[PDB]
C-alpha cells in the first residue's frame, strides 16, 4: 500500500555484540522504490545513515549495512558490534526512485546499547540533602548491565530508571538507579524486586 | 557551516489559541517540510513547500496553515489546539535537484496544551551529598540531585563544578517520573548524578552546583493567582566539599 | 507492472 | 532485438501545454493528459498488463517549465523558428467501395506543436468519428501527429485535410476522392 | 504573433540484444537543438553546445544526482522494458495482403502491379514477387515502412511488368507473426 513497518519499540544489546534491526516495504504507486535508514541520537534531528538505490546493492556506513533485497521485500539494517555512542532511534525510510515521492518514513526503532561492566559491584547507599539531615535518597550504584531495574510498585516510594555515568577522565563507567519517599522506608529494601541479596552490599547507616 | 534552526524549542498553549512555529535554514534548501512526531509513533508530513509555493498534504485536516516567504523560513501555525495534545514537531529541508536528496532535520519543538495554567510549577531542586561507606568502599564519591514538583517536563538539567559545566561522570534520567498518578495533578520528578574521584569530593574548596532550567510561562501571559507566576527560569541547589 | 519516470535534472537558479 | 524506449516530455510558452509521453520503436505506449491528471494509454488493452502514477510526470512538467525559464534568459530570449508540416493523406486498407475505410492524415516535420486539423467531407466539417494522436517525438526533434476519420468508400463523397500551423501562410489543404 | 519558446526533455533508454547491454541518455534541448546530455558511458553529464555547459559543470557537482543517472539501466531501462515486454517486444500482429494491377487495360501493355501488406506488427517484414515461380529482383519499387499511428505498419510492394497471358504473378510476403510464408498470386488471364 506504499508503507514501511519496522521493530516495534525498543531493542536493547550489549556493547560490542550483533544487531539486526528489522525492515520491510510495500508498494503500490512507487515503480522502483529506493530505501534509506534514517538515525536520530538523542537531543538531535534525523540524519541520514545508509541508502541503497539498486536492487540487490548493499550499503555501509559506520559498521552498519542494509541490503536492498526485493526478493523478500525488506532492508534489515545489521551491524557486527555496536559501540555505546551508537544508541539513539533508527528510521526506515523508502522513496522512489525519479525522487517525486516524498519520504515514507517508518514508526522508528529505539536503540539503547547497555554498557559492559567487567567488575559489577552492586551497593545500596544513603546520601543525606545539602541543606538539613531529614531529607535523604537510596543509590543503588554500580550493578550489572543486566539488572532490570524494576520500579513504580508501591506509589508512595519512587524509583528511577537506570542510567549509566561515564568518568572519561577516570575511563570507568557504572549504572545507577535512585529511590526516595516521604515515608518514614529503608534504602536497603527499597529495591526489593531488582537485587540479589547474596551480592549486593548493605552499609551500616 | 549549515544549519537548520526551530524556535520555540518548547512552547505550551491553551485550546483555541493560534500557535505558530518558526523554521530557518541557512542551506539554500529550495523544499522545507514540517513533520509531526506523535507520542505513539510515526512521523507524519503535515506541510511541505517546493520553492515558493506549498501543497498541503499528509495532515491538514488536522487544522494546521503553513507560510514561506523567503526560501529560507518555512512557517507552520495550529489553526486551533484542541485539545490537550502532546506533539513533537519536526522541521525538514532538502536540496531540490531531481534526485532523492538528503534530508536535514531539525531538533524538534515540543508542544504541550492544557486546560489550567495553574497546573505549570517549576521545580525544586535540592543536592544530596555522597554517603561515607561509598567513599571508603570505592573511592568514588556519588552526588544525587533532585528535581521535584515540576509540570510540564520543560526542563535543563546541568551540572557546574567551580562555575564550569561539566559533562563527564553526569548522567540524567532520559525521563521524568510522574509523582502523582492523578491526571489533574501529574507533577514531575527528575534525577541526575555526578560521580567524582574520593579524592576531588574531600577538598573543601571545590563548589558543586546542580542546576535546573525550566522552560514556563513568559512575561507575556496572563496570571491570577497569589502564587509566584512560573515563568521560565533557573532553579539550582549546591554543594561544597567535605572533609 | 508499473511504469517508472525518469526526472528531469533541475536548472540552477 | 533492438529496441529504442523514449520517455518524451516538452514545454512550451507562453502557450503554458505540455505534453509527457512514453515512445517504443517509434509507438506511443501512453501519454499523461495534465488536464484530467491521468494516464491514457494509446491501446487501451495496454492498461491492463501495465500502470502508471500521473503525479511523477507532472512532477517533470513542472520542473521543465522552471528549466525553459533559465534557458529562455540564458539564450537572451532567443525564440524558436516555426517549421511548416508536411501533411499526407492515406487509407490504412485499399479503398473498396462499401468496404469500411479509415483516412489517415499524417503532418510531420512541424515545429512547435502546435496544430489545427480538421476534416472536410465534401467541403463540410465532420466531428463525428474522428479521432487524433498527441504530438509525437522525432529523432531530429521536430514533431508529427496523425488524425482518423473512419468512413465508408463513396464515388460521390470527397474529402479535405486541413492543417492550420503558424509556419502556413494559408490553411494547407490535403485531398482525397476515390480516384486517389 | 506571441513570440513562443520550447524546451524539450527526452530520457532515451537503448536496448541492445535483449537486456544484454543497455545505455541511457538523459537529453535535454532548447528549440529542437540538444544542449547537454548525460550518457551512460561517460557516466557524466557533457554540454553539446557551450549553452549548455553552466548545467553540466552543475549536474556533476552533485554525486546523488550523478548516481540516479549512472543507475537508470537498472532502475529505469531494463525495468520499464520488462514491464511492458509481453506487448511491445513481444507483440505480433499479421498483415492482410492484397494484389491488384494499377490499370484494367490489355495484355502486353506495360502495367504496375501493387502488393498491398496492410497491418502487421513489428515493421521487419520482407516481401518478394514472382513471375511464373521465378523471383523477380528487377523492377520492384518499395514505398518502405509506413506507420499507421497505431501500432501497425503498412507497405506497398509494386512490380513493373509487361503481363502476358498464362503468367501468374506471386506475392510472398514473411513476417515473425506466421510461422508460414503468406502468398498471394494474380492470375495473368487471356
Ligand atoms: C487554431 O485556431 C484557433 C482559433 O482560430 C487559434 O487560436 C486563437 O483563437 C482566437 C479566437 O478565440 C483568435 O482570435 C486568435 O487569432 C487565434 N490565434 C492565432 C495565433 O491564430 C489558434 O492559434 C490556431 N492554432 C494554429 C496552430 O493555427
Amino acid at each position: 500500500g506504499d508503507s514501511v513497518t519496522q521493530t516495534e519499540g525498543q531493542v536493547t544489546v550489549s556493547e560490542s555484540k550483533s544487531l539486526i534491526i528489522n525492515c520491510t516495504y510495500s508498494t503500490t504507486s512507487i515503480a522502483y522504490p529506493n530505501l534509506f535508514w534514517y538515525v536520530r541520537y538523542p537531543g538531535e534531528g534525523l540524519q541520514l545513515l545508509l541508502k541503497v538505490i539498486t536492487a540487490g546493492q548493499k550499503g555501509s556506513s559506520r559498521g552498519f549495512e542494509a541490503t536492498y533485497n526485493k526478493e523478500t521485500t525488506s532492508f534489515h539494517l545489521q551491524k557486527a558490534s555496536v559501540q555505546e555512542s551508537d544508541s539513539a532511534v533508527y528510521y526506515c525510510a523508502l522513496g522512489d526512485h525519479s525522487g517525486s515521492w516524498q519520504l515514507i518514513f517508518g514508526s522508528g526503532t529505539q536503540l539503547t546499547v547497555m554498557p559492559d561492566i567487567q567488575n559489577p559491584d552492586p551497593a545500596v547507599y544513603q546520601l543525606r540533602d545539602s541543606k538539613s539531615s531529614d531529607k535523604s535518597v537510596c543509590l543503588f550504584t554500580d550493578f550489572d548491565s543486566q539488572t532490570n531495574v524494576s520500579q513504580s510498585k508501591d506509589s508512595d516510594v519512587y524509583i528511577t530508571d537506570k542510567c549509566v555515568l561515564d568518568m572519561r577522565s577516570m575511563d570507568f563507567k557504572s549504572n545507577s538507579a535512585v529511590a526516595w519517599s516521604n515515608k518514614s522506608f529503608a534504602c536497603a529494601n527499597a529495591f526489593n524486586n531488582s537485587i540479589i541479596p547474596e551480592d549486593t552490599f548493605f552499609p551500616s547507616p | 557551516g549549515g544549519i537548520i534552526t526551530q524556535t520555540p524549542k518548547f512552547l505550551i498553549g491553551q485550546e483555541g489559541q493560534k500557535l505558530t512555529l518558526k523554521c530557518q535554514q541557512n542551506f539554500n534548501h529550495d523544499t522545507m517540510y514540517w513533520y509531526r512526531q506523535d507520542s505513539g509513533k510515526g512521523l507524519r508530513l503535515i506541510y511541505y513547500s517546493i520553492t515558493e509555493n506549498d501543497l498541503q498534504k499528509g495532515d491538514l485536516s488536522e487544522g494546521y496553515d503553513a507560510s514561506r516567504e523567503k526560501k529560507s523560513s518555512f512557517s507552520l501555525t495550529v489553526t486551533s489546539a484542541q485539545k490537550n495534545e502532546m506533539a513533537v514537531f519536526l522541521c525538514a529541508s532538502s536540496l531540490r535537484t531531481g534526485a532523492n536528496s538528503d534530508y536535514t532535520f531539525g531538533s524538534g519543538t515540543r508542544l504541550l496544551v492544557i486546560e489550567d495554567l495553574n497546573k505549570v510549577f517549576p521545580p525544586e531542586v535540592a543536592v544530596f551529598e555522597p554517603s561515607e561507606a561509598e567513599i571508603s568502599h570505592t573511592q568514588k564519591a556519588t552526588l544525587v540531585c533532585l528535581a521535584t514538583g515540576f509540570f510540564p517536563d520543560h526542563v535543563e538539567l546541568s551540572w557546574w563544578v567551580n562555575g564550569k559545566e561539566v559533562h563527564s561522570g553526569v548522567c540524567t534520567d532520559p525521563q521524568p517520573l510522574k509523582e502523582q498518578p492523578a491526571l489533574n495533578d501529574s507533577r514531575y520528578a527528575l534525577s541526575s548524578r555526578l560521580r567524582v574521584s574520593a579524592t576531588f569530593w574531600q577538598n573543601p574548596r571545590n563548589h558543586f552546583r546542580c542546576q535546573v532550567q525550566f522552560y514556563g510561562l513568559s512575561e507575556n501571559d496572563e496570571w491570577t493567582q497569589d502564587r509566584a507566576k512560573p515563568v521560565t527560569q533557573i532553579v539550582s541547589a549546591e554543594a561544597w566539599g567535605r572533609a | 507492472g508499473v511504469y517508472a519516470t525518469r526526472s528531469s535534472a533541475v536548472r540552477l537558479r | 532485438e533492438e529496441h529504442v524506449i523514449i520517455q518524451a516530455e516538452f514545454y512550451l510558452n507562453p502557450d503554458q501545454s505540455g505534453e509527457f509521453m512514453f515512445d517504443f520503436d517509434g509507438d506511443e505506449i501512453f501519454h499523461v493528459d495534465m488536464a484530467k491528471k491521468e494516464t491514457v494509454w494509446r491501446l487501451e488493452e495496454f492498461g491492463r498488463f501495465a500502470s502508471f502514477e500521473a503525479q511523477g510526470a507532472l512532477a517533470n512538467i513542472a520542473v521543465d517549465k522552471a528549466n525553459l525559464e533559465i534557458m529562455t534568459k540564458r539564450s537572451n530570449y532567443t525564440p524558436i523558428t516555426n517549421v511548416p508540416p508536411e501533411v499526407t493523406v492515406l487509407t490504412n486498407s485499399p479503398v473498396e467501395l462499401r468496404e469500411p475505410n479509415v483516412l489517415i492524415c499524417f503532418i510531420d516535420k512541424f515545429t512547435p506543436p502546435v496544430v489545427n486539423v480538421t476534416w472536410l467531407r465534401n467541403g463540410k466539417p465532420v466531428t463525428t468519428g474522428v479521432s487524433e494522436t498527441v504530438f509525437l517525438p522525432r529523432e531530429d526533434h521536430l514533431f508529427r501527429k496523425f488524425h482518423y476519420l473512419p468512413f465508408l468508400p463513396s464515388t460521390e463523397d470527397v474529402y479535405d485535410c486541413r492543417v492550420e500551423h503558424w509556419g502556413l501562410d494559408e490553411p494547407l489543404l490535403k485531398h482525397w476522392e476515390f480516384d486517389t | 504573433t506571441r513570440p513562443r519558446f520550447l524546451e524539450q526533455v527526452k530520457h532515451e533508454c537503448h536496448f541492445f540484444n535483449g537486456t544484454e547491454r543497455v545505455r541511457f541518455l538523459d537529453r535535454y534541448f532548447y528549440h529542437q537543438e540538444e544542449y547537454v546530455r548525460f550518457d551512460s558511458d561517460v557516466g557524466e553529464y557533457r554540454a553539446v553546445t557551450e549553452l549548455g555547459r553552466p548545467d553540466a559543470e552543475y549536474w556533476n557537482s552533485q554525486k546523488d544526482l550523478l548516481e540516479q543517472k549512472r543507475a537508470a539501466v537498472d532502475t529505469y531501462c531494463r525495468h520499464n522494458y520488462g514491464v511492458g515486454e509481453s506487448f511491445t517486444v513481444q507483440r505480433r500482429v499479421y498483415p492482410e495482403v492484397t494484389v491488384y494491377p494499377a490499370k484494367t487495360q490489355p495484355l502486353q501493355h506495360h502495367n504496375l502491379l501493387v502488393c498491398s501488406v496492410n497491418g502487421f506488427y513489428p515493421g521487419s517484414i520482407e516481401v518478394r514477387w514472382f513471375r511464373n515461380g521465378q523471383e523477380e529482383k528487377t523492377g520492384v519499387v518499395s514505398t518502405g515502412l509506413i506507420q499507421n499511428g497505431d501500432w501497425t505498419f503498412q507497405t506497398l510492394v509494386m512490380l513493373e511488368t509487361v503481363p502476358r497471358s498464362g503468367e501468374v504473378y506471386t506475392c510472398q510476403v514473411e513476417h515473425p507473426s506466421l510461422t508460414s510464408p503468406l502468398t498471394v498470386e494474380w492470375r495473368a488471364g487471356s
